[PDB]
């Protein structure tokens, strides 16, 4: 009934394997999980917790194959189970959907005019699962249910800035017209810049990163006007990611008030992003300190 | 609007190939095997005779010896996608950095090392006829 | 690159079964296939015969089962096997695609705001398979390249009438942007009134088909306006299946010119409906006779 | 633009049960059960024992009932949709005739003659509070 919140975050796979060999406390990438310890301590806060979290993410060839490509997709399932994408399943508790709120969203899009593909089977992947792990720990049973939201970025082309900004207000609609009070949460998880194919891999564009981060809070409805190209050719071929993060703003009203945001460089092949963004008019006291920038060229 | 003006652009990105239809359609049984490893069962069939696996997939010449090899870029070149891909690697042990390391030139080592210094820089790498 | 045509056409099993039994020329079924000769001599016609068929309909639970329900589909496979729908496959001849085609509108339709789902490998049930067997007959293959397009009506809410009427409209950009000089032609299956549940299976609305049959023409952009209740109160809760006719008349101009309508009751439990839209602007001369009624009650 | 509104209205129509989310969750497994018969094999293992293979789809025990009963009105009921259903039948041999004439009670000499004649007719069939 409710969109309290709006969170961003990265998913790489690197990030569940620190975690997972327990290395997630060394040099390397020690100041990337202290730099998630305010999410941490803020959303375990009573009245922080949400009660349903919609997980914006994009399925990296795991749920969907060459076979069936949706531009939009919405898990309405009870259960998903986490998927094995070469190393055997993501050992983590089953993610437990919200069938509810979730069919009542699919209902909500459609008559909305957004062509949506209702999944009642599917597999979540690194895409859905780390960011849980990266901001609820290690917990026997995630705190929170979760609806699936699989975008395609992988197939070109992927949707317009401007066609997820919309969906994101669609959202939020759908969800305020629930009928229970819920807490809902959108989290727009990827990015930021990073390169992962050929000679230009490696690729880092942290003016770029800083620039999307400040625009998506302020001035969200320009950043959806950005065209593909751009992305691709500033922030890196997989950059294109950041596409995703304009569908948990635009589930947020036009004022809304960074609680927090954490930029590092690097965690594996990317620039790691996190913010948490609220209504202004709602919105907490932001946390000390407000920004965080690490990494050895920051 | 114009798809072919949409299209065309990505062609003047240096180092990249962004996967366009035409890839898609081109690779299609190379993604359709590097899917086939998410289960088990294939894996270690997989890796018990890789080249008996392989041609099971009717992959060309080309593809099947870029699997092979483990050569990555020319994987790319015959339709793959990097995240369908992460199947073989990640069968294989491998991370994305280690992957995407493999498709630069540089030594794992190096790689690693750029990273850590905040990654290959966008100077010169935005357009090819740009030179920018 | 050139949408020449648009047909309209039932695509009920029973329409298939008549044929495979031999019982095609029966008391039954004999006025139906009669009412399909004149289409059938038309389009075979020379410069009649299309490149390729944009072929509209609702999958029945066939390529899609529960865990998947895709809005908009479209087939961009080379090849499309008839699915087995308990009686074995369809005798019919296999479906070649166009995918050079298909990927462009594809593309095209995606960049223009339309969430599709791509499928590279799909079984056409007889929604897809029986229009082809109407109009094409027994040959020993299609005599021209098919595009499989579902479109989701059997759970609600399917797209809207509006929806389906700017889809149309949107596949015609993304073939005439198409650089080959193709004869394109987009058929729009299912229908007309009917009900095949309940208490109130066996209804039918000549009335409500027939004005539908004439708005199609004349006022579409009004009939696109029509809300899901009316077609589930008209014309019978299968009778939805309708508004999948707006997505071909969206791809003709303004003004086009009926070259031949047939409509009879009853085709099983429904009123069957067929007819030739094309273009004023190069529509060819109109069928003789234009118009043909049949039914014990008509 | 009101989901709720929206599918308030469905209710008002006589005879008829439109195939909503609510129906779709119910019955998820009945209708999954049906399309396993798109498979020969299933079908041959179904017509051997009935009851045993619906064993395997947990239904509930009115569904099951249901099925074994060949109630179509029964099963559309426990969330079954007709389309999905027509894979039941249709391993049985009958046409979407047979099935739907079976759920108006009427005989399928009857609800052919109906037909020929021009079919149910609205009048009085299309609202509940209505009355027409
Ligand atoms: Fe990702
Ligand atoms: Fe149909």
């Amino acid at each position: 009934a409710r969109v309290t919140t709006g969170i961003t975050s990265s998913h790489i796979p690197a990030l569940g394997a620190a975690i997972q060999t327990g290395t997630s406390d060394n040099d390397y990438w020690g100041p990337v999980f202290k730099g998630y310890q305010p999410i941490r301590d803020w959303i375990k806060q009573p009245g922080n917790m949400p009660d349903v979290v919609i997980l914006v993410y994009n399925d990296h060839a795991s749920a969907f194959d060459m076979n069936i490509i949706p531009t939009f997709a919405i898990g309405c399932a009870e259960t998903f189970k986490p998927a094995d994408e070469g190393w055997g399943p993501r050992p983590v508790p089953d993610v437990k959907g919200h069938p509810d709120l979730a069919w009542h969203i699919a209902q909500s899009l459609i008559l909305d005019e957004f062509d949506m593909t209702i999944m009642n089977q599917m597999d979540v992947d690194h895409g859905c699962t780390v960011p849980l792990s990266m901001i609820f720990g290690e917990p026997e049973e995630w705190p929170c249910k979760v609806i699936p939201f699989p975008v395609n970025v992988v197939t070109y082309p992927p949707p317009s800035g401007k066609r997820c900004f919309a969906l994101g207000d669609s959202i939020r609609a759908a969800v305020e017209s629930f009928p229970e009070d819920l807490n809902v949460h959108v989290w727009g998880t990827g990015g930021m810049s990073h390169q992962l194919q050929g000679p230009r891999a490696g690729l880092i564009n942290k003016e770029f990163d800083l620039n999307f981060i400040d625009k998506l809070i302020s001035d969200p409805e320009e950043l959806s006007k950005m065209p593909h190209i751009q992305y691709l050719r500033e922030s890196g071929s997989e950059g294109v990611e950041l596409v995703m993060w304009l569908i948990m703003r635009g589930a947020l009203p036009e004022k809304v008030r960074d609680l927090y945001t954490f930029y590092h460089i690097p965690a594996s092949n990317t620039a790691l992003g996190a913010m948490i963004l609220q209504p202004e008019e709602t919105a907490g006291t932001p946390l000390e300190p407000r920004k965080v920038m690490s990494g050895h060229s920051l | 609007i114009d798809v072919h003006a949409y299209l065309a652009e990505f062609d003047d990105i240096p180092g990249t190939r962004v996967f366009t239809a035409q890839r898609a359609r081109k690779g299609y049984n190379l993604n359709q095997f590097a899917m086939s490893l998410m289960k088990a069962e294939n894996r270690e069939r997989f890796k018990a005779d890789e080249s008996a696996y392989l041609d099971e997939w009717n992959l060309t010449p080309a593809a099947k010896a870029a699997v092979l090899a483990r050569d990555y870029n020319a994987m790319i070149d015959e339709g793959g996608n990097v995240y369908f891909l992460s199947k073989l690697f990640s069968t294989d042990g491998k991370s994305f950095q280690f992957a995407a390391g493999s498709m630069t030139g540089m030594t794992q080592e190096e790689y690693a090392q750029m990273m850590i210094d905040g990654g290959r820089s966008p100077a010169g790498v935005r357009s090819i006829k740009g030179g920018y």
